[PDB]
RNA sequence: AAGUCUGGGCUAAGUGGUAAAGGAUGUGGCGCCGCGAAGACAGCCAGGAGGUUGGCUUAGAAGCAGCCAUCCUUUAAAGAG
C-alpha cells in the first residue's frame, strides 16, 4: 500500500482542510472518474480498499488510474500516555482530499461495469462522492 | 418519426407486385407448427410470399396509398394478409385452407380477397379452394 | 403395460450403453435400446462420431420408433483441421483451419437439415461454427 | 389510464339516492350506503352514475378511483351479488353446515363454530366446498378470509382451507 | 455415512439398498491428523476421501473449541496430514489477572505487569503438555 | 422479515411499498421481505 | 460539423448576476478585437458538448455581425463542476494552431488478448488554415500487441496541416489490463 | 406587553422542538432530450422457434457454476440469453 519511498521530514504539521481543489478537478486519463464532495484525509489503506474492490469487480480487464497519493504522515501517541512529552510517531499516511477532486479513473470498461466499480469504490471511502464521465470540458482543459 | 418511411416503403411494395392478394389471421400455432404452414407456403407457389404478416392500419392504411380498392373484408382481429399476388395463387389458396383447417382448432381462418381487382367475399373465398 | 410416449433426448454416435438418460423414460418403453448402435451406427459409420439427436416414441404393446438427424458443425470441422478439442480460448487462439471451400463442402453434409436451401446461407452458420471454437477461415 | 372518469351503469332496477356525505344504492338483492368525500361530486343521470373531482391535486386524483369503485362495487352487488367459495383440501378435514352456522372439522381437538353475520349466507354444497356470499363486497372478501385462516395452508403439504382456486406452491420436507 | 438417514430422506423413505459386495480400491488414501496445541491427539485421528477429507477438516477443529478446557496460554488446535495443514483451531487462554489493581495510571506501570506475563505465556508453552478428559463423544465424533 | 437501514430490491419480483411511515420491500419470495428499521 | 450560437454583448454587469440568470460570462478576441460578451448556459452547453474546441462555433451577435470563433478555453468552477466563463478566438485566415480530434480506426491485437487501448491523446495540435478543418483524423491501431506504443510521428496528416507538437510525442498505448490473478501479491 | 396582520409559495413529520454513512414510489417545483393518429405505457391473448451442448470445461453445464467468444435461414419478431 502506497507511501513515499523516502522523504525529508519524518513527521509533519496537520494543517487545515480549507478551499476546493488546487488541481486535478477534471477527468484526464480514463473515461470515468470518481470525484470528491467533502474534504477529508483519505488514508493509504482506504485508497487500497477502494482500488481492490474495482479490480475484484472488473476481474481481468480495464485500467485503473488513482490520482491521489498519500504523502502526508499521520502521527499518533501511544495509548494511555499523557499530554505533552513530544510529538506522536508516524502511524500511516493520508492524502488530503478537497471537493472536486478526481481520485480514481477507470478505462477500457463498459459504462455499466464502470459505474458499478466506481460506486463500490466510493463506499470504501470516508467521504461523499460523484461518478462522472469524461465530458468535453475536461478535454478543453 | 419514424416509419411511414420504415416498412411503409415495404408494405405496399410486396403487396402490390400484382393484383390478387388475401388476408388470413395468422398467429395461433406454435413457432414450429407456425413455421410449417408458412415455410411450406413456398410450396404452393413461387418466390417466398406466404402471409405478409404485418400491421392493420399500416396495411389497411397501406390499402389507401396503393388504392387497392381498400381491402375492407376484415382488419379488426389478428392481421397477416396473404400476399397471394407475390406468389402464384389461384386454388393454391386451397394449398392453405386445408393446412390451417385440418390441423388444430381452426388454425388460420381468412379475412379478405381481391379477385384480380374485385372484392372477393368472405363467405366466398373459403370454398374457392375445395 | 405402460402408456405411450413422445420422448425428446439428444444422444451421441457410437457410445451406446444402457446408461441414462437412455432409461428414465426409455424404460417407460421397454426400449429396444441396442437397436440404436446397429440401425444408427450402420448408416452413420459414414460421419464418424458426434451427437445425433433422437425422437423415440412408445405405444400400446410396448415398442418404439425414430428417425434421427445429423452430427454437429463442431464435429465435421474438428476432423478437417486435425482437432479433437477446440482451442480453450477462441477468437484469439487458432489451432487448425478450413478454407472457403472446406467450409462449403461441409454445408454439403448437413444440408437436409436447417432451413435455408442456400449454400450461401447454410455455410455461414458453418462459418459461424468457425469462430465459436477458434478455428480460422483462410482468406 | 384513469378510472373515476368512467361510466357507472344502473341496470334496471337499482336506486341511487344522494343525501349528505353518503350515497345510497338500492336494488333487488338489497340496499346499501357508501361513505363519500364531501368534496367529491356525485352524478346520477339518465340511469348512469359518474362522479367528478375538483382538481389534479394528489388527494383528489386518488380520491377519484376509490369513490368511483366503491360506489360501482355497491351497484354490481345489489345487482348480481358477491361471493367466494372455498376449498377444504386435506384428508381428515371436513365441514357440514349446521343451523345457519358453519361447522369446521379441521385437525383440532374441537371442531370450530363459525356463525355468520348479517348479510352473509353460508352454503356447504359438498364436504369440501364452502360458499360465502352477499351484497357487502368487503364483508364477503373479509368473512371468506376468516374461514381460511382457521387453518391456513401448509408449505410442505397440500392440506388446509384454500381460496376458491388459489394456487399451490410447496417446499420439500426432507 | 452418506447413505441412511439421507438415503431415504433423499428418496422420501422409499427405495432401498443392499451392499453385500466387497471389491477393493487403488484410489487415494488420505488421513488427516488432528492436533490440539500441537499435542497431536490419536483418538481424534480420522480417515476420509481426499476431497472429503479436505471438507471435514474445518468442522473438526472448529467443533473443537467448545471442548478444550482452558490452559494458561494461547492454545493451538490444528488438523493436518503428513506435515501440511488442512485445518486450524486456536484456544484462548488467557489467564489474565494482573492489571486489576493499578488505578493511578502511569502508562508504564500497566506495561510492567504484562512483561512478566509475556514471559509467562511463553515459558509455560515450551513445557506445556496438555490434556482433554473424555467429551470426545463430542469432538471428532462428528 | 429482514430489518435494515438499507432495504433494497433483491430480484425483479420484489416490489418497494411504503406503508404507515416505513419503507417495505415485498416479494413472492418471503426471504426478500424487508422492513426499514 | 460547424455550429451556430447566439452571443450577446455585455458591459459592466456583475458576472455572478449573469450567472444567477443562467447566463455564462465570456469574452471574444484576436489580434484585433477583444470584446466583453455573454451567452446562454443551456444554449452553450448543448453546442459545446457537441462542438468542443475542435470545430467552429459561429456567433449570432445582437447586430447581424455574425462571427466565426473557436473556443480557446473554458474556465471551470473547480468545486461544483460547472463551466464558469468561455473564451472565443475569432478566426482570420493566417493559419491557426488548434485541436483536431483523433479517430483510432480499428481494434488492436492487444485487446484480442485482454489488453486495454489507452488513448493518450484524443486530439492533436496542428497549425492549419481555417479553410481545412479536418474534423476527424484516423489511425492504424489495428496492428497493436500489448506493450505497444504509437507516436505522433506516424499519423497520416491531411492537406496540409503541420504537426505543432514534436514528432516524438506519444499518442497511443495498449496496456496490461489488471487481473485479480495478479494482486494477491 | 404588542398582528390570531397583509399577500405568494412549501411542509403532514407535532418535521419544526437534539445526529451520520446509507436507504427509500413521500411530496414539490423549474430546464433538457425520449416512445406516442408505423396508435405509445399497464394489464391480457397469441409466439417467444432453429445449425446448437457454441467450443473449452467437467463428474453434470445443453441460453442460465466458471473460463472464452457472440453467428444465420424462419421472419411479425426471438439475446450463442
Ligand atoms: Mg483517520
Ligand atoms: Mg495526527
Ligand atoms: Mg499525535
Ligand atoms: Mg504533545
Ligand atoms: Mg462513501
Ligand atoms: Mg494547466
Ligand atoms: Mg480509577
Ligand atoms: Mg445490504
Ligand atoms: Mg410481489
Ligand atoms: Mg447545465
Ligand atoms: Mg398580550
Ligand atoms: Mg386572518
Ligand atoms: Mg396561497
Ligand atoms: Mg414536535
Ligand atoms: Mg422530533
Ligand atoms: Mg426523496
Ligand atoms: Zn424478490
Amino acid at each position: 500500500m502506497l507511501m513515499p519511498r523516502r522523504m525529508k521530514y519524518r513527521k509533519q504539521q496537520r494543517g487545515r482542510l480549507k478551499g476546493a481543489t488546487k488541481g486535478g478537478d477534471y477527468v484526464a486519463f480514463g473515461d470515468y472518474g470518481l470525484v470528491a464532495l467533502e474534504p477529508a484525509w483519505i488514508t493509504a489503506q482506504q485508497i487500497e480498499a477502494a482500488r481492490v474492490a474495482m479490480v475484484r469487480h472488473f476481474r481481468r480487464g480495464g485500467k485503473i488510474f488513482i490520482r491521489i497519493f498519500p504523502d502526508k504522515p499521520y502521527t499518533k501517541k501511544p495509548l494511555e500516555v499523557r499530554m505533552g512529552k513530544g510529538k506522536g510517531n508516524v502511524e500511516g499516511y493520508v492524502a488530503v482530499v478537497k471537493p472536486g477532486r478526481v481520485m480514481f479513473e477507470v478505462a477500457g470498461v463498459t459504462e455499466e461495469q464502470a459505474m458499478e466499480a466506481l460506486r463500490i469504490a466510493g463506499h470504501k471511502l470516508p467521504i461523499k462522492t460523484k461518478i462522472v464521465r469524461r465530458d468535453a470540458y475536461d478535454e478543453a482543459q | 418519426k419514424r416509419n411511414v418511411e420504415l416498412l411503409a416503403t415495404l408494405k405496399e411494395n410486396l403487396e402490390r407486385a400484382q393484383g390478387s392478394f388475401f388476408l388470413v389471421n395468422y398467429q395461433g400455432l406454435p413457432a414450429k407448427e407456425t413455421h410449417a404452414l408458412r415455410q411450406a407456403l413456398k410450396q404452393n407457389g413461387a418466390r417466398l410470399f406466404v402471409a405478409k404478416n404485418t400491421l392493420i392500419r399500416l396495411a389497411l392504411k397501406e390499402l389507401g396509398l396503393p388504392e387497392l380498392d381498400g381491402l375492407q373484408g376484415p382488419s379488426a382481429v389478428v392481421f397477416y394478409e396473404d400476399p397471394v399476388a407475390a406468389a402464384k395463387t389461384l386454388v393454391q389458396f386451397a394449398k392453405s385452407n386445408p393446412k390451417g383447417i385440418p390441423q388444430v382448432k381452426s388454425g388460420l381462418l381468412q379475412g379478405q380477397i381481391l379477385t384480380a381487382k374485385d372484392v372477393e367475399a368472405l363467405a366466398e373465398l373459403p370454398t374457392m379452394d375445395e | 403395460k405402460k402408456v405411450v410416449a413422445v420422448v425428446k433426448l439428444q444422444l451421441p454416435a457410437g457410445k451406446a450403453t444402457p446408461a441414462p438418460p437412455v432409461g428414465p423414460a426409455l424404460g417407460q418403453h421397454g426400449a429396444n435400446i441396442m437397436e440404436f448402435v446397429k440401425a444408427f451406427n450402420a448408416a452413420t459409420a459414414n460421419m464418424g462420431d458426434a451427437i445425433v439427436p433422437v425422437e423415440i416414441t412408445i405405444y400400446a404393446d410396448r415398442s418404439f420408433t425414430f428417425v434421427t438427424k445429423t452430427p454437429p458443425a463442431s464435429y465435421l470441422i474438428r476432423k478437417a483441421a486435425g482437432l479433437e478439442k477446440g482451442a480453450h480460448k477462441p477468437g484469439r487462439e487458432k489451432v487448425g483451419r478450413i478454407t472457403w471451400e472446406q467450409v462449403l463442402e461441409i454445408a454439403k453434409q448437413k444440408m437436409p437439415d436447417l432451413n435455408t436451401t442456400d449454400l450461401e446461407a447454410a455455410a455461414r452458420m458453418i462459418a459461424g461454427s468457425a469462430r465459436s471454437m477458434g478455428v480460422e477461415v483462410v482468406g | 389510464s384513469r378510472i373515476g372518469r368512467l361510466p357507472i351503469p344502473v341496470p334496471k332496477g337499482v336506486s341511487v339516492e344522494v343525501a349528505p356525505g353518503r350515497v345510497k344504492v338500492k336494488g333487488p338483492k338489497g340496499e346499501l350506503e357508501v361513505p363519500v368525500s364531501p368534496e367529491m361530486r356525485v352524478v346520477v343521470e339518465e340511469g348512469v352514475v359518474r362522479v367528478e373531482r375538483p382538481s389534479d391535486e394528489r388527494r383528489h386524483k386518488s380520491l377519484h378511483g376509490l369513490t368511483r369503485t366503491l360506489i360501482a362495487n355497491a351497484v354490481k352487488g345489489v345487482s348480481e351479488g358477491y361471493s367466494k367459495e372455498l376449498l377444504i383440501k386435506g384428508i381428515g378435514y371436513r365441514a357440514r353446515l349446521v343451523g345457519r352456522a358453519l361447522e369446521l372439522t379441521v385437525g383440532f381437538s374441537h371442531p370450530v363454530v363459525v356463525e355468520p353475520p348479517e348479510g352473509i349466507t353460508f352454503e356447504v354444497p359438498e364436504p369440501t366446498r364452502v360458499r360465502v356470499s352477499g351484497i357487502d363486497k368487503q364483508k364477503v372478501g373479509q368473512v371468506a378470509a376468516n374461514i381460511r385462516a382457521i387453518r391456513k395452508p401448509s408449505a410442505y403439504h397440500e392440506k388446509g382451507i384454500y381460496y376458491a382456486g388459489e394456487p399451490v406452491r410447496l417446499k420439500p420436507g426432507k | 455415512y452418506d447413505f441412511h438417514d439421507r438415503l431415504k430422506s433423499v428418496s422420501r423413505g422409499y427405495a432401498s439398498m443392499d451392499y453385500e459386495q466387497a471389491g477393493y480400491r487403488p484410489g487415494d488414501l488420505v488421513k488427516v491428523n488432528v492436533l490440539v496445541h500441537g499435542e497431536v491427539v490419536d483418538a481424534l485421528t480420522f480417515i476420509a476421501h481426499r476431497e472429503k477429507a479436505y471438507t471435514m477438516a474445518r468442522a473438526i477443529v472448529d467443533k473443537l473449541a467448545e471442548v478444550i478446557p482452558r490452559q494458561l496460554f494461547e492454545v493451538p488446535i490444528q488438523a493436518a496430514i503428513g506435515g501440511k495443514i488442512i485445518a486450524r483451531a486456536t484456544v484462548k487462554a488467557l489467564r489474565k489477572d494482573v492489571l486489576a489493581k493499578c488505578y493511578g495510571g502511569d502508562v508504564t506501570r500497566k506495561k510492567k505487569l504484562l512483561e512478566k506475563q509475556k514471559e509467562g505465556k511463553k515459558r509455560l508453552k515450551a513445557i506445556g503438555k496438555v490434556e482433554v478428559p473424555q467429551e470426545a463423544f463430542l469432538a471428532v465424533l462428528s | 422479515m429482514k430489518v435494515r437501514a438499507s432495504v433494497k430490491r433483491i430480484c425483479d419480483k420484489c416490489k418497494v411499498i411504503r406503508r404507515h411511515g416505513r419503507v417495505y420491500v415485498i416479494c413472492e419470495n418471503p426471504k426478500h421481505k424487508q422492513r426499514q428499521g | 460539423m460547424e455550429y451556430r450560437l447566439k452571443a450577446y454583448y455585455r458591459e459592466g454587469e456583475k458576472p455572478s448576476a449573469l450567472r444567477r440568470a443562467g447566463k455564462l460570462p465570456g469574452v471574444m478576441y484576436n489580434r484585433h478585437l477583444n470584446r466583453k460578451v455573454y451567452v446562454d448556459l443551456v444554449e452553450f452547453d448543448k453546442v459545446f458538448r457537441q462542438a468542443s474546441i475542435h470545430h467552429v462555433i459561429v456567433l449570432e451577435l445582437p447586430d447581424g455581425q455574425s462571427l466565426p470563433t473557436l473556443v480557446r478555453q473554458v474556465n471551470l468552477d473547480k468545486r461544483r463542476r460547472r463551466p464558469e466563463h468561455v473564451d472565443f478566438f475569432v478566426l482570420s485566415d493566417e493559419p491557426v494552431e488548434m485541436y483536431v480530434p483523433l479517430r483510432f480506426v480499428g481494434t488492436p491485437a492487444g485487446v484480442r488478448a485482454g489488453g486495454v487501448l489507452q488513448e493518450i491523446h484524443r486530439d492533436i495540435l496542428v497549425k492549419v488554415s481555417p479553410r481545412n478543418i479536418p474534423e476527424f483524423i484516423e489511425v492504424d491501431v489495428s496492428g497493436l500487441e500489448i506493450g505497444d506504443s504509437l507516436h505522433a510521428s506516424d499519423l497520416k496528416l491531411p492537406p496540409g496541416v503541420e504537426l505543432a507538437v514534436s514528432p516524438e510525442e506519444t499518442i497511443a498505448a495498449v496496456v496490461p489490463p489488471e487481473d485479480v490473478e495478479k494482486l494477491a501479491e
